[PDB]
């Protein structure tokens, strides 16, 4: 049964990784037009409320020639498990199952 | 980068210790006939250009 | 019928894109870290160990301002714009009262600093204008909003010099009479740099607050105004961008206005009807403090040329700092409606179809949810709030609780603060937010997700 | 819908926003930066000026013979007879008091292999061995032992044991060189010996400018197998509550607090006489009842804490002395305590009036009805939980400090889910049945008990979502 | 029924099991063993250098420490007056160091290179163990000493697992001696390239409480280099019967003896009369495995506590090493093994949570779920082995966190907790260094456990369903 539903719910499966995909570079550009703003104070709601994936837990602020692809990558997938977006997922599998 | 080979490099080659070199070191430059004028020091640059 | 409409969002959201990527590495705020390090990560003296950010006596304050701060504003190397100024507040008195049971051990006592209680006397040698209060209004200032307190525009004020010999003499003259006796709550110093090289305006303001208790709190702002200049193409091109983004904005507000000419009320039911209106007036006031920004570089630039009056530029940087909040809120916003576009086909249709159920069931339990997480942000101030330094303030157990949702607790001064009672509330909120209340929106969805899924089956067997 | 829901209503939202202004009125700000410059005066500065050891990071005898001759006078003492200002805003009020507690040579029995080769015992902290004896210069207060009553002390619950009041004492000076002097004779004729258990300093201060005594203790343990635990507690207080109008306000509030809990008490006892006998079987019953418990208390602890301020006025009396304002603190923390807990049950109480339309009782039923399954599956995670922390009790109790109490290995569990843990000291401690212990915890945690709550609320609702469902339809 | 006496005596037994684990479990006896660790490891080797210990890096490091923060913590100054650590901790007899090296001529190298270098030594194994004597051969320090006539045995260190054999001294009582010989010991070149293992080893009594220390340094020479500092702290007790509550543990354990002797009966009597299968049930087998804890444990406890002559033999002469170690093996032992039965017991008390109608549903959806969660469990670990085996063969070599298979599988654990550095894995690669940790979080956040999650509520939901069902229309 198992592989079963993971080839009979790809479809919908697909879908809810594309809209995580949107949801994630959404996060991802709001997550850096406001730690570019680094130097010494952020902001209240912005600097509690945000997420950066494992590593550094305090965040060395001012990414100076070096906001390369893979941090982006790193920073939107981690933010999308913590919210509960993943989460998401079970929804359709169990239906499925 | 001259103080730090006299201080590191050159002990740790004629050093006689564990694991031998097998064979000499070498230094090798490539010039880009192209003399850069720098940018004055303090904020950074992106990367090279 | 709607593929015109996807294809202006699709040619609008490329510009935004490549507004936001021109605002992205200017490097401007680098320049600020840089600096920040010149004023506030330096130790006072040779022999002293202490920096601006770890100040803790008053005596502290008086060896920074002739010390390391005597460095920086005269001489990397930057051009004063104008003279520098430096300002205090002080209270009166007997502004508050002594209880009678020991009035006769004390007899001076101050209170917190505010309106009511405010000192509006001279006070030592009535020479100079440090020793005058001169009003707010004819000190062209305003409210602050500090750590404890907020902070009028007026005090006891005296702007500095030019050139650093006669600024020290200044400020041993201010240190020979007492100008910082027990009365004082705030000082402010404040003033621009210029920086030759690059082309990069600093507004830098200092406070450093004295408490009712003792010691000294230290804060500081710096913010990177930068002046516009075409010198290449590509400037030119992002110049381009920004007024072929102006000019969508237009499109975008007579497409609005035409429509609503038919529809009275209806236009509010659809939230992604909502949603235009909030897009046009935040890409509108953003656009607005960015046109009125340019239009106060002017006359600015040409300050430095022999100007003793000081530069009065307190009210850019605050406009600066919400210029970029809207920035970054307004591109969310349009990635989220984006977002809207896609329901090409069944499976995003009846995802849609679910969120769109859902929404008010949500809602729902986001109220209890939060009604909830009061008690808990309540229970932790008033336990808490004294000892811990993450709970001192309400909002800042709001925030705490937020952050250990995302799992970034502390732990060690939870437990040194409360042995018992401190271990309860952390284990409590852990297991009723991580297993309980937060399995509650998911439920929520799954049942949303099932209806529609058998709803959609049994309308299209029949049909 | 009628009017004695609204009355019920309107009576609980006076009595809100009443307990609201009270703890509101109670919890200032400017209270934690008193104590904040308090404790780094006190804690952080360095014991020597040649050395970087403070009190945080005390290690031995010597250590602290240097900070009670070094940044403890220092911070005590400030100069401008006289009097001293700590910030030259705080006052120190009266003399500090030095105390120790020590145990009595002989309290032991040395195994008779052994008894050859060492001669001297002493047992760890207990009333029962405690030693009660002149020793030294048996010429004052510091050689004396003193009664438990006669010090006008009480019990601690420090972090070894809980230390008694009693102790031989020494009551400081006013002035600097008098304190360094006593403190020197102190220390020349060794007043710490081996069989020091325990030492405290306390000593407070007023801050006239706001009306907020603080009371400081400082304590510091030696365990029997050697070294120092340093603690400290900085606690504000109020005792000349009526001062400004804002204190006769709160008075007022209080008074109706306290005619809001009669009406309430009243309200209870009447209707259990004969209507309802045993009406225990609803939850809101049982939470008034609570949070009427919890009043009463509060209210007959605060009664019995403002009438005996006369340790006041016996200090105000004669301003040469030693001023007790420990019971005081004590007191003021338990009332803290009792009201943040009632506080906090009044405001989860506001879920009996949430019900103006279809989807605030959807989910109330909801919930409502999880509460028997949800409450058996804890049963059995918790026996899970309580199983896996006795294990990694008795693995790792005495290398990681993580797991060295049993409430400690409950917390680090606790912590574990969150992810903000270590595993290199516990993985060192154990390179077998070490990571087992880690690795299965997470597993059987994330991937099977989770799961498990999840499925039970996701069925529960949709249960209650269809019966309510049918019910209407069938209407 | 007949179960009330079966909770009655599981509930005794449990009574008893947790008296003796709280006994056995001391009182605060952290504090001891932190305060010597603290004084001997975190300890700067010197008052110029910063490093300690614990961040040993080259071999004159090992020397600077050994005459400094050693001596410093070893002699406490108060006829050659003994050694008192805090005024309370007594150290008995005199520590011992010790040295394991390979030979010269161990290692061969290729004939085309015999020409610069002359000299290589093989990794350490007991087939290229040094046996002869070197340098100025006068004492134990330069003989080699088998491993019977040391009365010692294997470590199983980090790099390695090391015979109890070796060349080495014991030092004095004081000060100026140890000194002495550890400076003669220095100038005599004693630690050469040749080298692979020291170890240091001491034992305390601390006469308050009740309870000897033993202590143990180990420090390993890798061949290709370097240094691998290791620790041990281990508390005993030795002199059990002194107060009341030795004699009530005594008698608890005997009690304890007891109630294993009757479950044997019981289980010998109740396989043997019938049910010759006996092992479809899972509360049987479990019961064996209590069974056969317990009886390893008893019988550990009763080999050790009998093999205490090395006290006898030192308490009459104490001027010579204590050999302690074999004691703290078996204690560390007895430790695990009663972790283990004490946990499986606490886990047993499921058998008895069945008095309402609320906790038998959830029994019963535990056990019919079992079978599909161990079915798609296989799987699961297969493919969480994979991304293992992948981790090891690319990032093994270069991230210090992958340089073992169980540390490549403790790290995905942490990685699925967020307890992770996600700076090191990219730079070790650029590329397959983010792919490798997108994949594993996606596939693992997003699929794998959602799958647990349908099983589980499916199998809850057909439970709830039948069950209501059936009762609803009886
Ligand atoms: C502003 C317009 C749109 C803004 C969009 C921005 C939203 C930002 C992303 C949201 C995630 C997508 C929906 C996810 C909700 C569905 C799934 C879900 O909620 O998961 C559960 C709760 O998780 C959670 O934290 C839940 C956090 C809150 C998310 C639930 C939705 C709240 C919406 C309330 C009003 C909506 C209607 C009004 C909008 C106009 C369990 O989680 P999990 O076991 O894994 O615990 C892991 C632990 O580390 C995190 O607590
Ligand atoms: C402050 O005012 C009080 C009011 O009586 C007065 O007694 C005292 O002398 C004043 N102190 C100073 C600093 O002048
Ligand atoms: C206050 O602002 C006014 C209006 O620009 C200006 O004339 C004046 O110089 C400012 N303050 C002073 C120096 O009086
Ligand atoms: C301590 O007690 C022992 C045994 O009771 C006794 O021999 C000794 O004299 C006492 N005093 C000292 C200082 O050891
Ligand atoms: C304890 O309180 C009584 C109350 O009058 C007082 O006389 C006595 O001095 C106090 N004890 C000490 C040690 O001061
Ligand atoms: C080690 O052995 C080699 C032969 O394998 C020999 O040439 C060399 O002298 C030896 N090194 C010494 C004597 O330390
Ligand atoms: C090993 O133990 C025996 C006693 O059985 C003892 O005589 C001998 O000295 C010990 N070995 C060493 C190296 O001390």
């Amino acid at each position: 049964v198992f592989g079963k539903t993971l080839c009979r719910a790809l479809p919908e499966l697909l879908g809810v990784t594309l809209g995580l995909v949107v949801l994630g570079v959404a996060y991802a550009q709001l997550a850096i037009l406001l730690v570019s703003s680094c130097v010494d104070s952020l902001w209240s709601v912005a600097q509690a409320l945000l997420v950066l994936c494992p590593g550094t837990g305090l965040s060395t602020l001012c990414p100076a020639e070096s906001w390369h692809l893979s941090p982006l990558l790193c920073v939107g997938l981690w933010a999308l498990r913590l919210w509960g977006a993943l989460r998401l997922g079970a929804v359709i599998l169990r239906w499925r199952y | 980068l001259w103080p730090w080979m006299a201080h590191v490099l050159l002990p740790y080659v004629h050093g006689n210790q564990s694991s031998p070199e097998l064979g000499p070191p070498r230094l090798r430059q490539v010039r880009l006939q192209e003399a850069l004028y720098p940018d004055p020091p303090g904020p950074r640059v992106h990367t090279c250009s | 019928s709607v593929l015109r409409e996807l294809v202006t969002y699709l040619l609008f959201l490329i510009v935004l894109c490549i507004l936001t990527y021109g605002m992205m590495s200017s490097n401007v705020y680098y320049y600020t870290r840089m600096m920040s390090q010149l004023f506030l990560d330096t130790p006072v003296s040779k022999t002293e160990k202490t920096n601006f950010k770890t100040l803790s006596s008053m005596e502290d304050f008086w060896k920074f301002t002739e010390g390391s701060l005597l460095d920086g504003l005269y001489w990397y190397e930057n051009l004063l714009l104008g003279v520098p100024r430096i300002r205090q507040l002080r209270v009166r008195n007997g502004s508050c009262s002594i209880p009678q049971d020991l009035r006769d051990e004390i007899k001076e006592c101050y209170d917190v600093y505010s309106v009511s209680s405010e000192d509006r006397a001279p006070f030592g040698p009535r020479n100079g204008t440090a020793w005058i209060y001169t009003s707010e209004k004819d000190l062209n200032g305003s409210s602050h909003w500090g750590i404890i307190a907020t902070y009028s525009g007026a005090g006891y004020y005296l702007d500095l010099s030019r050139t650093r010999e006669e600024t020290a003499a200044q400020v041993a003259s201010l240190k020979k009479n007492v100008w910082l006796d027990r009365g004082t709550r705030a000082t402010f110093i404040d003033f621009s740099v210029y920086n030759a090289n690059i082309n990069l305006f600093c507004v830098v303001r200092l406070l450093v607050e004295f408490p009712a208790t003792g010691g000294v709190i230290p804060s500081w702002q710096f913010q990177p105004l930068k002046l516009i200049r075409y010198v290449t193409t590509f400037d030119f091109f992002l110049a381009a961008c920004e007024i072929i983004f102006c000019f969508f904005i237009f499109y975008y507000v007579v497409e609005e206005i035409l429509e609503i000419r038919i529809h009275k009320l209806h236009y509010f039911r659809s939230f992604w009807n909502c949603l235009d209106v909030v897009i046009v007036v935040l890409s509108v006031v953003a656009i607005g403090i960015n046109i009125y920004r340019t239009s106060n570089v002017e006359v600015l630039l040409q300050f430095l040329e022999d100007q003793n009056t000081f530069p009065n530029f307190e009210h850019l940087a605050y406009w600066q700092i919400q210029f970029n909040n809207i920035a970054a809120v307004t591109v969310f916003f349009v990635w989220i409606k984006l977002f809207k576009f896609i329901n090409f086909n069944r499976t995003m249709s009846q995802l849609s179809t679910t969120m769109s159920r859902c929404a008010k069931d949500l809602f729902g339990f986001a109220i209890m949810f939060f009604i909830i997480f009061l008690a808990y942000a309540q229970l932790a101030y008033l336990v808490f709030g004294t000892q811990v330094d993450d709970f001192s303030t309400f909002q800042e157990c709001i925030f705490t609780q937020f952050r250990i949702i995302l799992g970034d607790i502390n732990f060690a001064e939870i437990e040194e603060a409360n042995r018992v009672l401190g271990p309860i509330y952390f284990t409590t909120f852990v297991f009723f937010m991580f297993f309980i209340l937060l399995n509650m929106f998911l439920a929520i969805i799954n049942d949303t997700y099932s209806e529609v899924k058998s709803d959609l089956a049994q309308q299209k067997a029949e049909m």
